[PDB]
């Protein structure tokens, strides 16, 4: 917390390239991913939960999978939000864990005094999880992060603590494909290990493929060798704490709000969506994706420091959701999909 | 709903009222009707 905080953030909001500056201060030690920079750029900001009445939790948390061929930065990432965003932990599928996933009442060994060790989300409750080698974790891992994202709140009963403790968590997860390597002949659910209601609710999927390139390896590898000279010991976008003070302000202060975005081509957008995917094998669009489309257009109006959602912040969330949604989708079916979408993509 | 985000503790207590207050069961015309369509 600070003052001039507001001067600083409002002037350089008000140069309008500031989305396209924030995805690239984003990740400043990889290469490449500019999709998974923008999309983790709109799980970092996030939407606006409300609750029409005391009877709808609909959430303002978009969460994200990265799900990559081994070698392509997604610790790399993970820990780059980790370093970033306040009130983050880090967690591992495996046990080699830091903070865990599910909540345990113990004596702590280092005080020797009966503490509550709620879990790795509830201690992120704001801000995020981040579950790097999200393919593996333990069963009971899974059914703890399932009921996470679906109640929002961790429900322990193990000694006489019947108590359910809230996790508001925005989970950003990493997951490797089964193989070890991408297939784009299979869909995104049946080549990744994660059962179809966790691969459901992230608000982001994105793909990772490691395509063997000329240009791409060529760029990558000078890149690594340039850092690796750099930090040789002899040798001892916005700024990073900026974002920050960016990420907080518009994350609590600032709530744009809509009522400015053309609602029939949404719900046409939705019905043509819908009805080209019509078909067998052929798990649609459904309100799912138009609630995360939603999500993301705040996402995007917060990313501006706005105070109202416009049409352009609707066509970015369009195009976000939309090339999540293609990629998801197997080859052919995407190309389809690519081809007569592109119209929006284009934006 | 996103733009525009009985009550629920009214209808809540009124479910409770209902279970402690009434015990339904039903008449024998209700059960013949209901063993014609069983059948
Ligand atoms: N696009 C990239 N930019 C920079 N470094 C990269 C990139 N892709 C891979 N690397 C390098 O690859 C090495 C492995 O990175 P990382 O820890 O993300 O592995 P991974 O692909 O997530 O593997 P695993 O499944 O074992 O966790 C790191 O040195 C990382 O710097
Ligand atoms: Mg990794």
């Amino acid at each position: 917390l600070t003052d001039e905080d507001v001067k600083m953030i409002t002037s350089l909001s008000k140069d309008q390239q500031i989305g396209e500056k924030i995805f690239a201060s984003i990740a400043p030690s990889i290469y490449g991913h500019e999709d998974i920079k923008r999309g983790l750029a709109l799980a970092l900001f996030g939407g606006e939960p409300k609750n029409p009445g005391g009877k709808h939790k609909v959430r303002g948390d978009i969460n994200v999978l990265l799900c990559g061929d081994p070698g392509t930065a997604k610790s790399q990432f993970l820990k780059y939000i980790e370093k970033v965003s306040s009130r983050a932990i880090f967690t591992t599928g495996q046990g080699a864990s830091a903070v865990g996933l599910t909540a345990y009442v113990q004596r702590h060994p280092v005080s020797r005094e009966w503490t509550l060790e709620a879990g790795a989300l509830v201690l992120a409750d704001r801000g995020v999880c981040l579950i790097d080698e999200f393919d593996k974790m333990n069963d009971q891992d899974r059914t703890s992060i399932h009921e996470a994202m679906e109640q929002q709140s961790i429900s322990i009963s193990k000694a006489g603590i019947v108590t359910s403790l809230q996790a508001r968590c925005t989970v950003i997860a990493a997951a490797n494909p089964i193989g070890g390597r991408y297939d784009p002949s299979l869909t995104f659910s049946e080549n990744v290990d994660l059962t179809e209601p966790i691969i459901s609710r992230f608000d982001i999927l994105c793909v990772v493929r490691d395509t063997v390139d000329p240009v791409q390896d060529e760029m990558l590898a000078r890149f690594v060798v340039g850092s690796h000279v750099r930090h040789h010991p002899s040798n001892k976008p916005l700024p990073q704490e900026v974002l920050k003070k960016y990420i907080i302000y518009a994350k609590e202060r600032v709530h744009p709000k809509l009522n400015q975005m053309d609602q029939d081509k949404v719900a046409k957008m939705y019905s043509d969506l819908r009805k080209e995917s019509m078909a067998t094998g052929s798990i649609p669009i459904t309100v799912r994706h138009i609630e995360s489309m939603i999500r993301m257009a705040e996402a995007h109006a917060r990313i501006h420091l706005r105070d109202y959602v416009i049409e352009d912040d609707v066509n970015m969330a369009i195009r976000v959701m939309l090339e999540s949604f293609i990629d998801t989708q197997k080859f052919s079916v995407m190309r389809s999909m690519r081809k007569t979408f592109a119209r929006y993509l284009s934006f | 709903l996103h733009v525009s985000a009985i009550d629920l503790a009214k209808l809540k207590k009124f479910i409770a009222y209902c279970r402690v207050k009434c015990g339904p069961r039903l008449s024998a015309e209700a059960a013949e009707k209901l063993k014609n369509r069983y059948i």
